[PDB]
RNA sequence: GCCAGGGGUUGGCUUAGAAGCAGCCAUCCUUUAAAGAGUGCGUAAUAGCUCCUGGUCGAGUGGCGCCGCGCCGAAAAUGA
């Protein structure tokens, strides 16, 4: 990573651009609630899914945490958080795809993502592919 | 006009044999008169070659057994042209030997008089089908013919 | 795939949704008109067909039109479409996406991998006469790490592509697993 | 729900043992109106009971997505 230092909080305004279409893989996992997904959160999913289907299919982490989550050292008010405790986050807004899978039949890519969602704060909703492309 | 008790499945060569396991924890804790029951094993493997004969043993109701010598498993006919003594550990990516669909035609005439399969055109895919899931494939020429 | 087409005018956009009638538009070089198609009817018609098969549209005029779904706008938050586009054809060459089929298993997956299909459809410049329902791609000899580019496809008669002949159709990717997890979260 | 019947094969590999059934890799045919080289328990390993058939039966059933409302999750210090 490069970027530069600590960033501002912000506001999880609506769902506007926070939302997508499944782009890679057969099934899909997307967010119903706005939130600040962490790194280790995504990791908590990444692992679980692979631990499900060892020598299985390929996983795609469509979202990416480039927002410096800040924090303060147990005291008070001088200066702004050295932060970075949790680390860097992703602004995830309803309708947003987060985890693509492939090379796994229904029962596989179904019990894979669902588990993910349980290492995940917000509510989720697995997806097929219908036909809606572009 | 005869009594039985329980069925048991064993694997072993034909002619050379000893009470050693897994034939030990078998006819041992149930008793066995290997005084005369083996004089019918040396007359049943007298002019019969060696292999891995799974004699279908079925313990009588008189503490004996129904020694009916059957034809060796389809895992012994394939390594009969490969010379090996086992099989491939992953039937799919690796391939130990590449036999022929011709050797499967004349080693299977040794597996029909006992097996429950009629003609040989079906016995050609049984020995070429049990070979698929063990790490070995074949090649043919005649096949369906048709129009 | 046919579908009963309806004419919309001043009717407020949203109110139509409260009728299960998804609003829409047909148009081309020689035409422009507002429309609205029932969602359920559309859905059944679209799923199966999508932006490959041509969908005729029957108006209250006894008109049959050879339209194509140029685009379709979806409502992020519970995948559901708000608006549809329909491109009216004639018989002059036209660009559009065509479906794909990959027969047989590569030397990748058969040995131990996963088929990473990059596209499910390729862009072609073709006339309304020729609208192939699928383009065969003999992905048999695709070892793990190889790939089939746009420069080697089963192009039927009179069907020249439209994207770069260097663009990649798909690729054979490495299967990710737990055996990696010891080295992954390690160093 | 019920009555009855319930192959090569003991799949190949690993393993002290792995017999449809710890783990690994996978796509045979045959008696047949039917029985998965295999759903679960079980044995040291087996067999076995069961999730195959015909009849009786006699008309529906199974699973899935979404909505309105509710249910658990829900433990505190004077008396509710």
């Amino acid at each position: 990573r490069m970027k530069y230092r600590k960033q501002q909080r912000g506001r999880l305004k609506g769902a506007t651009k926070g939302g997508d279409y499944v782009a890679f893989g057969d099934f899909g996992l997307v967010a119903l609630e706005p939130a600040w997904i962490t790194a280790q959160q995504i990791e908590a999913a990444r692992v679980a899914m692979v631990r499900h289907f060892r020598r299985g299919g390929k996983i795609f982490i469509r979202i990416f945490p480039d927002k410096p989550y800040t924090k303060k050292p147990l005291e008070v008010r001088m200066g702004k958080g050295k932060g970075n405790v949790e680390g860097y986050v992703a602004v995830v807004k309803p309708g947003r795809v987060m985890f693509e899978v492939a090379g796994v039949t229904e029962e596989q890519a179904m019990e894979a993502l669902r588990i993910a969602g349980h290492k995940l704060p917000i509510k989720t909703k697995i997806v097929r592919r219908d036909a809606y492309d572009e | 006009m005869k009594k039985v008790v329980a069925v048991v499945k064993l694997q072993l060569p034909a002619g050379k044999a000893t009470p050693a396991p897994p034939v030990g924890p078998a006819l041992g804790q149930h008793g066995a008169n290997i005084m005369e029951f083996v004089k019918a094993f040396n007359a049943a493997t007298a002019n019969m070659g060696d292999a891995i004969v799974p004699v279908e043993i079925t313990i009588y109701a008189d503490r004996s057994f129904t020694f009916v010598t059957k034809t060796p498993p389809a895992s012994y006919l394939i390594r009969k042209a490969a010379g090996l003594e086992k099989g491939a550990h992953k039937p799919g990516r690796e391939k130990v030997g590449r036999i022929t669909w011709e050797q499967v035609l004349e080693i299977a005439k040794q597996k029909m008089p006992d097996l429950n399969t009629t003609d040989l055109e079906a016995a050609a895919r049984m020995i070429a089908g049990s070979a698929r899931s063990m790490g070995v494939e074949v090649v043919g020429a005649p096949e369906v013919k048709d129009a | 795939y046919r579908l009963k087409a309806y004419y919309r005018e001043g009717e407020k956009p949203s109110a139509l949704r409260r009728a299960g009638k998804l609003p829409g538009v047909m148009y081309n070089r020689h035409l422009n008109r507002k429309v609205y198609v029932d969602l359920v009817e559309f859905d059944k018609v679209f799923r199966q067909a999508s932006i490959h098969h041509v969908i005729v549209l029957e108006l209250p005029d006894g008109q049959s039109l050879p339209t194509l779904v140029r685009q379709v706008n979806l409502d992020k938050r519970r995948r559901r479409p708000e608006h549809v586009d329909f491109f009216v054809l004639s018989d002059e060459p036209v660009e559009m996406y065509v479906p794909l089929r990959f027969v047989g298993t590569p030397a990748g997956v058969r040995a131990g991998g996963v088929l990473q299909e990059i596209h499910r459809d390729i862009l072609v410049k073709v006339s309304p006469r020729n609208i192939p329902e699928f383009i065969e791609v003999d992905v048999s000899g695709l070892e793990i790490g190889d790939s089939l580019h746009a420069s080697d496809l089963k192009l039927p008669p009179g069907v020249e592509l439209a994207v770069s002949p260097e663009e990649t159709i798909a690729a054979v990717v490495p299967p990710e697993d737990v055996e990696k997890l010891a080295e992954e979260a390690a160093a």
